């Protein structure tokens, strides 16, 4: 077969193939946004791919792999609202948190499992016949020290905390967008953490604030999903102050 | 660690006392089973390198098995660093082989005793239990203790003096070292044949036999 | 090209060009001597840098305190052989307790090198390697090629231009067993220059040099540690 | 065209519409651009004489590694690439080895060649690892069955032979060696004509420039393969360039 | 169905060649060697102050006592450090005085060039390293930094500055740092030449300073931290 | 709460304290044994029992606590190090064992003691010891204990007890090694001979 | 310490280096355990045409031992034309071997003896049951290095070295005394010598007798 | 693209998104109609089988549609070839549930076990993608009667009324506009089954040769599974016939 | 003997429970302070009992487990699925080197089969049952609950009956009152009572 098609070609880019591709899907489907607070990281999505006919319970877009680490993703491919591969990322990187627990105790911190996501795409590149996964998690949580902290990791896997960092409908727009909101008063409020999420879905909003579902998560404590009904309650409210800025 | 079928009662005690610019290590090169002697020839004294030379005892197997182990890692160090290593090396390579043996430990008790790569003259015990300590003078095996009351009173003087109350001269040490391997030839009845003392500068061995009986 | 993407793909020759093509890095590579007489064997090296603030680069190598290696053309597959050749010398004195014969070494290193020039794409070690060692039986100069061929010989050169050095060793045939460890040790710098242009000759910063031999052990000598051997200029033609 | 040199030989998984895979009929190519090794049978033991080719006169003994001792009673002189040379050595050993064990017996000849012919084979089969590109004998005076020769040339095919010439000049050679007796005759008179065939087949359009090297496996060595002394070597040697001239 | 590895016909490695390129594309890495101590400076690549500059994988710890600075590709570097890491700390356990820097560089030129898949192995890569690593760490013999690059090169240095722009990088330590001077000094001298590589001018949020003395060993460095050495721009 | 290797809690200070000579057996392996270790540099241990058994769950420690450190950057909790010695200890049991641990480290609420026992146990407790002995030595400690110990009188206590342990006892010999944790820098207090410590107190 | 109760065994290797030569005496006698079954057998093998070996105690132990040095020794002689294995690497790698046997409570001893010369000199080594590796001036093991090896002891502690006279006069002695003190042997020796060219040593045959102390 | 990078799943795609997945998504649609409808007693199953010839065998009545479980059946839409490996897995699945947890499996746990190995086969191993989207029905105690869509990705959803095959998009808005909800029973869901398969079909007719049709349905507290045999499928056909043969000329 | 002292009292919806602190190894309580009874989530509590090491081991285990469950049903773990979960789980630790069996109790409220209380044998026998002991106790909890209630009675009578028990405690076994831990377990969490 040629030499292009073949998975081993480091290709005159100076970077293998299958790693830079998948870098190249990290906008459309599904959007995850989250933002850094005291008493509160709070992570938001906004398309769950639900007719509201499907379970809501069943597509998880927002998962708890720990007890104080909660992830939200996006990504590009082929079919829509495609449930898989977020989802056996979410199985091996929620077991091996759980593993983490058993071996050296309390919640494992924010960073680690990141570090540990981060390196679970980088060594299938080394490995037979596997690419890397496109995905980029928002990885939202706080520390066993209670130090809050709002990490994401890329298809490549490296990771970079962040105070806020936005992803998917074109990852670079979101991102330059959650920038002009975020200010140092938000992250001490307690009512500004929420708004903050809700602020960056809404220039790609879709029905209503009942497609976009937030979770607060505390400093040892597991996901509190609001309702779909308690986000409906913000986005009125700020839907009228966002169009004015753009 | 046992020996009466499983490993080997081969009897044999080696003794190094470190001063602080050389270390003298006596020795016998009987190598026996039970009270017995096999056969009167192999110095119990082995050079891993040249650099360095550890004293190894207990059974002769166990000395053999001791010693390919220091001398693995003690290399490898070396081609690393791109300079030599020493005494600190010894021991600290065997901290990994008594863990190497968890279940059931090598009855064999080496004292690496040159000069280490962090200077000033060391022999430093590693037990084939598990364990590091530096000492400031110190007879190991299965006749140990035999040495130690020589060294307890002169070189730790915990409510005692003797010569100098302070650990002992190098004119005094190397004279204790033949000393001791005398009384432990009527005392001790694996003991035999001829005493080989090693005296190491840190660097070069020097060697020079002593008959007993 | 086409055959060295594969390996499979054989050529109208019957000779693979990926061992070819390999053969073409140790032409890119630092010039190395190695040198015996019949008690010592001798690595005198040309060091090559990417900077001059920092240090340069060892050529030398300890694989075990008594065989050593000089190395010329890819860097990282000689770095790849030298831990290999390293843990089997540590298993020698591990399990036989002795040190390693140079000549029980080069066999099973190119027993190893054989299998990647034949696994489908696979690279030979497009690296040559002159192993320099005094064991038990005396010194021994060694060969591995990029082909799994390994010579026995008593002095030889590999790397860049070192054909100008083999040529001054065939005239110094005689003058080898003959030879001391300094007498031995000016040839090899005397080799060494011909590598070099005949604008200029070898300085103490570019010179390695690691000695084995009845003597002493082997030790690698840096970048101003090399300056006793050193001392002995002879010959370059234009 | 009998082979294409691009297609059909991209992947070690192919065939030919003949029947046969171009690689194979490369890998006999391959033994062409080396000299020639002979070895010719007796009844009392073999004897080899291959020419090896030389660049340097600093060269030494296990240099180019023409010869190889298989086990204590069989020999091989080899043929062809000097780094394909390595594995062939090391399949045919490896093979004595577990024999030698278990067994507890000199090897026959009649099933090393055919067992190690199997290997040879084998690697011509997978696309893990490229077909074999040098060409091996194996001589061997055994109480087993005597004295035999076989050849496995790199396909993985095994012949009888009292006289097997493999290199370039093999045609040339083997037709020479049937004009010649060794047959029935004792080692120690073979070494000599071992050698003159060599000087006589010896062409400047299939070799260059060579130092002799012999190699006994037969009763005067006491089974066990070893390379001619430099003394005999040279009587050897002496009617060899008697008799070109 | 393919090989691997090609060479071209200059004689050298198609993706090695490849893989040098592929450094020009990232992060810097200096490290400056003083018998004080090693340090090492790199960018994380900045594009937003929201970007902490308090915990970032750039500057990582193979050892308690060695620390290691990446350029190149970032993410394929966490991979090579964590193969030296677990040698490094099993050596750290057994002798409880130092792991050589130098061992460290040499083990990590093996996974360089080593790269089999398509009916070689599944064990091994399908890529070769386009990182070059800075080693910075406190050894016996004294405080040493060991350049290692995508073709392998072990050699030993005093000091070295790679980046995006490998001739940029070096050009300004000849100008600004020489071998023996303090400790102070050296870290100085890691970030004036840091910031000429890089595009944008420097602030305490583009930039990881982590220091590896005999006297304080590895230190990662959180924002209150980095606000000090910053002052000596 | 076992041998002379002793640790309590208190908010001030945590003192870490085991003998020269504990009488792992019945003898000396030479002039002088160390038992009082620390191959970290911000944890304190306990551990006592064989002489085999404590040096290797503190060195297997080592190894397990930075390995964590190096990749995350910032230090682990002093649970999640105290958890990774019990399940090695666990490993360890049956083959030579009396050993256990009394973790001190700083944590998120503050300054963090568990104890890991030989068993696989994670507690929290007022004092432990480690190894086989103290069952004979909790009283005198036991009538002057308080929650909060201060730095002053930490010493006193430790001091006091290996006098009083000299006359009831005798397999308290040789040194007495006291070592004092802030809580993440530790610092050599007194290296007072067990002798010497009868004679004063 | 150690000697598991041995079935068939061999009793005596006896062995003195001397000058390029080694000469070994070799018990002819197998006992298996009281019965002594078959005398014919030479326990010295020929491995290659520069060593040889030689075993006394058990008899099984060795012909497990013989094919696997012929395996080690077929992989080194590969490597040169005709190059031959040293005594150290061989009998050390056995030593290993023989040690975590012993551990192993249930197994048998055997101790051999191997000359060769594959460096520059020419080596004397012993793998033992217990193991190590020596070098001596004379050597027996086994039921020798128990009671005759005492003797050779005796002779060795004021003369270094015996002479060839003095060395004959003792094995006429001594295979007078193990017939006499040990059992499952025989008087009966095989005279085998190692050289250059490989291992000779014929058959074993009968030589002086006296289980007679009738005349003391 | 201009050229995949596909030809294996040991290499991979020249853009890293998985064209295969869209071709498998047409296959379902080649094969014939599946559908699943919700009953407030029970769940049916309605699927079109492969064997449309007068000569069958008949000795299985399951051939596409497949009894798990002890509380949990489900169906294939795609090629028959690949339900064979997936129902013996799926049994083993199914009843390793029950050991540890003894309880009437949940749908949504039983599609994410399978999942898990789609999901890997896609990845690597080199083994082809999937070409069959499954229909698992099946009853739990916590939410009820459930309904789950799979695909051959490992995309998975639940659903009460869902349809994939004889055009997807079609059929899935057909299925969910005849359904209602908290309006149904056994009987009139299953007469409805036939009356919207026959519509997405290109048949007016349909037999019980061309369809196989399954229930669920929930007695005493325990869920009873059976596919149904020929004469009773005929007669759920019949029921539907008047009102379709209205429609006809 | 089987195990020290546990005592626990099912009312008939709510669960009181109670087992010793001391944890105690050679001749000595190490611990004295700490619960051994796990939160494996907010809706299920478990309470491991029997050795020093088989209760910790299992149970911290077994809690990092619930959490996976919960997260991929998306509901809280079933309460009857839980009691033959619990089952499997013991036997096949049951024959490891390192001893495990443990004497149990399953305490949830679920919106499925309801409320459970598990008793749980030391031959790895489960049955629901209300009263339960932990030890060679087990006998003497379930005979107390046999005849002054019908295991119907008041939360509060209970603990009298509760007290009473725990002066056996004195008595037949070794444990000294000193410290108790006692945590009643309904549907909202566990609550803290007082020590003994």
């Amino acid at each position: 077969m040629s030499y292009d098609r073949a998975i081993t070609v480091f290709s005159p880019d100076g970077h293998l193939f299958q790693v830079e591709y998948a870098q190249e899907a990290v906008k459309k489907g599904s959007t995850a946004v989250g933002v850094r607070g005291r008493d509160i990281v709070v992570l938001g999505v906004e398309k769950k791919s639900v007719a509201k006919l499907q379970d809501e319970r069943t597509v998880r877009k927002i998962c708890a792999l720990d007890d104080n680490v909660c992830m939200a993703f996006a990504v590009v491919a082929s079919v829509s609202g495609l449930t898989a591969d977020a989802r056996i990322v979410i199985n091996r990187a929620r077991v091996e948190c759980q593993s983490h627990r058993l071996t050296v105790g309390d919640p494992v911190t924010v960073e680690y499992i990141t570090r540990y996501i981060a390196s679970l795409k980088q060594r299938y590149t080394q490995s037979n016949g596997r690419r890397p996964f496109g995905i980029s998690a928002l990885i939202v949580g706080f520390d066993f020290d209670g130090t809050p902290r709002l990490y994401q990791t890329d298809p490549s896997g490296t990771y970079h905390a962040w105070k806020a960092n936005a992803i998917g409908r074109g990852a670079k727009s979101v991102r330059e967008f959650l920038e002009k909101n975020y200010t140092d008063d938000a992250i001490e409020t307690d009512d500004l953490t929420i708004k903050l999420v809700i602020k960056a879905l809404l220039e790609v909003v879709q029905s209503g604030g009942k497609n976009i579902e937030l979770a607060v998560m505390r400093r040892d404590q597991p996901l509190k999903i609001l309702s779909p009904e308690e986000i409906e309650k913000y986005v009125a409210e700020i839907e009228k102050e966002k169009e004015e800025n753009e | 660690r046992f020996s009466p079928y499983a490993f080997n009662g081969g009897t044999v005690l080696a003794i190094a006392g470190e001063d602080f610019s050389i270390v003298a290590s006596d020795t016998r090169l009987s190598e026996g089973f039970s009270i017995h002697t096999r056969d009167s020839p192999k110095c119990y004294k082995l050079t891993d390198k040249t650099v360095i030379g550890c004293s190894g005892f207990h059974g002769d197997c166990l000395t053999l098995t001791k010693i390919i182990e220091a001398r693995l890692k003690m290399y490898k160090h070396s081609n690393n660093k791109a300079m030599t290593t020493g005494a600190i090396a010894a021991m600290l390579s065997t901290i990994l082989y008594s863990r190497r043996f968890f279940p059931y430990y090598v009855y064999n008790i080496i004292e690496g005793l040159d000069e280490e790569g962090k200077g000033a003259v060391y022999s430093f015990d590693p037990v084939g239990s598990y364990q590091r300590d530096s000492f400031k003078a110190g007879g190991s095996a299965s006749a140990m203790l035999q040495p130690l009351l020589d060294n307890q009173v002169g070189f730790k003087n915990m409510q005692n003096v003797e010569h100098v109350p302070l650990t002992l001269d190098r004119a005094m040490r190397l004279v204790k070292d033949v000393f001791i391997s005398a009384a432990e030839r009527d005392v001790y009845t694996g003991d035999a044949l001829r005493i080989c003392i090693v005296t190491k500068e840190g660097i070069r061995e020097e060697t020079v036999p002593l008959r007993k009986d | 090209n086409q055959y060295d993407n594969d390996v499979t793909v054989w050529s109208p020759q019957g000779r693979i060009h990926q061992i070819e093509y390999a053969m073409e890095a140790v032409k890119q590579g630092s010039a190395t001597v190695g040198l015996k007489s019949k008690t010592h064997a001798v690595l005198v090296a040309l060091k090559r840098a990417q900077s001059e603030l920092a240090a340069h680069q060892k050529k030398i190598l300890h694989v075990d305190n008594h065989i050593g290696i000089s190395i010329a053309g890819l860097t990282a597959d000689a770095r790849l052989l030298c831990n290999f050749m390293r843990q089997e010398c540590l298993d020698s004195r591990f399990v036989f307790d002795r040190p390693l014969p140079v000549s029980r070494l080069v066999s099973l290193i190119g027993s190893k090198t054989q299998i990647p020039t034949q696994r489908y794409g696979r690279r030979p070690y497009g690296v040559g390697l002159l192993i320099a060692g005094y064991d038990d039986m005396g010194p021994h100069v060694f060969q591995t090629c990029p082909s799994a061929n390994y010579f026995d010989c008593r002095a030889m050169s590999i790397g860049a231009r070192s054909q100008s050095a083999r040529t001054y060793l065939e005239r110094h045939m005689s003058e080898f067993m003959q030879c001391n460890l300094d007498e031995l040790v000016k040839h090899g710098l005397r080799a060494l220059r011909e590598t070099l242009p005949a604008e200029q000759d070898l300085t103490t910063k570019n010179v390695s040099i690691g000695i084995v031999g009845k003597d002493l052990e082997f030790t690698i000598y840096d970048d101003d540690d090399v300056s006793p051997f050193l001392d002995g200029l002879e010959e370059r033609p234009q | 065209m009998s082979s294409i040199g691009t297609g059909y030989d991209l992947s070690a998984s192919t065939f030919s519409p003949d029947g046969r895979v171009f690689q194979v009929e490369y890998a006999m190519k391959a033994v062409e651009n080396s000299s020639t090794a002979i070895g010719i049978r007796c009844k009392d033991g073999v004897v080899f004489g291959v020419e090896k080719l030389v660049l340097s006169k600093l060269y030494e003994e296990g240099s180019n590694k023409r010869l190889f001792n298989v086990d204590r009673h069989v020999g091989m002189a080899v043929a062809g690439l000097l780094a394909d040379a390595r594995s062939l050595a090391d399949i045919a050993r490896e093979e004595a080895s577990n024999f030698r064990s278990n067994f507890g017996y000199n090897i026959p000849l009649k099933h090393l060649a055919d067992r190690v012919a199997m290997y040879v084979h084998a690697y011509t089969l997978y696309s893990a690892v490229r077909p074999f590109g040098c060409s091996f004998m194996l001589g061997s005076y055994s109480v087993n069955d005597g004295a035999q020769l076989y050849m496995i040339d790199p396909s993985g095919v095994s012949y009888g032979y009292w006289g097997c010439a493999i290199g370039k000049a093999r045609q040339a050679a083997k037709t020479e060696i049937e004009k010649l007796q060794m047959k029935e005759m004792t080692c120690r008179d073979v070494v000599k004509e071992v050698a003159k065939i060599i000087y006589i087949v010896h062409d400047e359009v299939k070799d260059k420039a060579f130092e002799l090297e012999l190699s006994w496996v037969g009763e005067l060595t006491k089974g066990r393969h070893e390379i001619v002394p430099k003394d005999v070597r040279e009587e050897a040697e002496k009617y060899a360039k008697e008799s070109l001239k | 169905d393919r090989g691997v590895n090609t060479f071209s016909p200059e004689g050298r490695l198609f993706q090695v060649e490849y893989a040098i390129e592929g450094h020009k594309l990232g992060s810097t890495a200096i490290g400056i060697q003083t018998s004080e101590g090693v340090c090492l400076a790199v960018e994380k690549r900045i594009t937003s102050p929201l970007m902490e500059p308090s915990s970032i994988e750039k500057i990582v710890e193979i050892d308690a006592h060695i620390g290691c600075a990446m350029s190149g590709l970032i993410a394929d570097a966490k991979t090579l450090i964590d193969k030296a890491r677990v040698e490094t700390q099993n050596h750290w356990f057994t002798y409880n005085e130092t792991m050589t820097v130098e061992s460290v560089t040499q083990a990590v030129s093996n996974l360089a060039l080593q790269f089999g898949e398509e009916d070689a192995d599944p064990g091994a890569m399908s890529r070769p390293f386009g990182v070059a690593l800075l080693f910075g760490g406190v050894d016996e013999k004294g405080p040493q930094l060991f350049h290692m690059d995508p073709s392998g090169t072990f050699v030993q240095c005093d000091a070295r500055a790679i980046g995006s722009a490998s001739e940029g990088a070096q050009s300004s330590l000849q100008e600004v740092y020489h071998k023996s001077t303090t400790l102070k000094e050296a870290i100085k001298s890691s970030l004036i030449i840091l910031k000429q590589v890089m595009e944008e001018k420097l602030n305490a949020t583009n930039i990881e300073l982590a220091t590896v003395q005999p006297g304080q060993n590895f230190h990662m460095f959180t924002k209150e931290e980095l606000e000090e050495v910053i002052k000596d721009i | 709460t076992t041998t002379l290797a002793f640790k309590f809690q208190h908010g001030v200070i945590v003192a870490a304290d085991s003998r020269a000579t504990a009488g792992p057996y019945i003898a000396s392996q030479t002039v002088k044994k160390v038992i009082e270790i620390n191959p970290y540099l911000l944890g304190t241990m306990a551990g006592g029992a064989a002489d085999c058994s404590f040096w290797e769950r503190l060195l297997a420690r080592q190894c397990r606590i930075y390995e964590l450190r190096n990749k995350e950057r910032i230090s682990v909790a002093a649970a999640s190090k105290l958890l990774a010695n019990m399940v090695y200890q666990y490993k360890g049991m049956g083959l030579s064992m009396g050993t256990m641990i009394c973790g001190w480290d700083k944590r998120g609420p503050g300054l963090y003691y568990v104890d890991s026992e030989g068993n696989r146990i994670s507690g929290t407790a007022f004092s432990v010891g480690s190894g086989s002995v103290y069952a004979f030595g909790v009283m005198d400690r036991g009538y002057s204990y308080d929650l909060q110990v201060e730095e002053a009188y930490d010493l006193a206590r430790r001091a006091i007890y290996q006098a009083t342990y000299r006359d009831a006892y005798s397999g308290g010999a040789v040194n007495l090694y006291h070592v004092r944790e802030d809580g993440w820098i530790r610092v050599s207090s007194d290296n007072v001979a067990d002798l010497h410590d009868k004679y004063t107190s | 310490t150690q000697n598991p109760m041995v079935t068939g065994t061999s009793v005596l290797g006896v062995k003195f280096d001397c000058g390029v030569v080694i000469a070994a005496d070799m018990l002819g006698s197998y006992g298996s355990l009281a019965r002594f079954r078959n005398i014919s057998r030479i326990m010295r093998v020929n491995d290659s045409t520069m060593l040889g070996a030689s075993g006394d105690y058990a008899d099984f132990q060795y012909l497990k031992q013989v094919l696997g040095q012929m395996v080690i020794d077929e992989e080194l002689f590969g490597d040169g034309h005709s190059y031959s294995p040293r005594a150290i690497h061989s009998w050390l790698t056995r030593a290993m071997y023989s040690r975590r046997s012993k551990m192993n409570p249930l197994w048998n001893t055997k101790v051999i003896g191997g000359y060769a010369g594959g460096e520059s000199f020419l080596g004397y080594v012993d793998m033992l049951g217990v193991a190590y590796e020596a070098p001596s001036l004379a050597t027996g093991y086994g039921a020798y290095l128990a009671q005759p090896l005492l003797r050779e002891v005796l002779e060795k502690q004021p003369v270094l070295s015996q002479t060839e006279a003095r060395e004959l006069v003792e094995r006429c002695m001594r295979v007078l005394y193990y017939r006499d003190a040990r059992s499952y042997n025989r008087f009966q020796v095989a005279t085998v010598t190692e050289k250059g060219v490989e291992i000779e040593g014929p058959l074993s045959a009968q030589t002086n007798w006296d289980i007679a102390h009738m005349i003391s | 693209m201009s050229r995949r990078y596909d030809s294996r799943t040991t290499i991979f795609s020249p853009e890293g998104r998985l064209y295969q997945v869209e071709y498998a998504m047409e296959a379902i649609g080649h094969a014939g109609t599946c559908l699943g409808i919700l009953a407030n007693d029970g769940v049916l199953l309605a699927a079109e089988r492969r064997n449309i010839h007068k000569l069958l065998d008949e000795v299985f009545f399951s051939e596409k549609i497949y009894k798990l479980n002890e509380d949990m059946a489900c169906s294939v839409a795609g090629i028959t070839s690949d339900a064979n490996v997936l129902t013996n897995e799926l049994r083993l699945i199914a009843q390793r549930y029950l050991l540890q947890y003894q309880e009437p499996i949940p749908c949504e746990q039983l599609v994410t076990a399978l999942c898990d190995i789609k999901q890997a086969y896609t990845q690597f191993g080199g083994k082809r993608p999937f070409g069959v989207s499954l229909l698992y029905i099946g009853w739990d105690k916590h939410y009820g009667f459930q309904l789950y869509q799979s695909d051959p990705s490992g995309n998975y959803g639940g659903w009460k009324a869902t349809c994939i095959g004889n055009n997807s998009a079609a059929a899935v808005s057909m299925l969910k506009q005849d359904y209602k909800e908290g309006e149904m029973t056994l009987k009139s869901a299953l007469a409805l089954a036939v009356k919207v398969l026959n519509k997405t079909m290109d048949v007016s007719k349909l037999s019980a040769e061309k369809v196989e049709i399954a229930t669920l349905t929930r007695e005493n507290g325990k869920t009873v599974i059976r596919v149904l045999k020929q004469k009773e499928v005929e007669q759920l056909i019949k029921k539907h016939e008047e009102e379709e043969a209205k429609a006809e000329r | 003997m089987e195990y020290l002292i546990g005592i626990q009292g099912p009312d008939y919806v709510l669960v009181a429970s109670d087992r010793v602190a001391a944890s105690n190894i050679v001749q000595m309580k190490d611990d004295h302070d700490k619960m051994f009874k796990m939160s494996e989530k907010i809706l299920l509590l478990c309470v491991g009992e029997a050795g020093d090491t088989v209760q910790f081991a299992e149970y911290i285990q077994k809690n990092v487990q619930l959490y996976k469950m919960r997260n991929g049903y998306e509901l809280s773990p079933t309460a009857a699925a839980n009691f033959t979960r619990r089952n499997l789980a013991d036997c096949l630790r049951s024959r490891t080197p390192y001893h495990v069996n443990l004497l149990l109790a399953g305490y949830d409220e679920h919106e499925g089969p309801a409320l459970y209380y598990m008793d749980y044998l030391a031959a790895l026998a489960k049955a629901p049952f209300a009263a339960h002991g932990y030890g060679a106790f087990l006998t003497l909890s379930i005979l107390d609950r046999y005849y002054t209630p019908t295991i119907s009675r008041e939360r509060a009578v209970e603990l009298l009956r509760k007290c009473l028990e725990e002066l056996q405690k004195r008595f037949i076994l070794n444990l000294p009152t000193f410290s108790v831990r006692v945590i009643d377990k309904d549907g909202i969490h566990n609550l803290e009572n007082i020590t003994f």
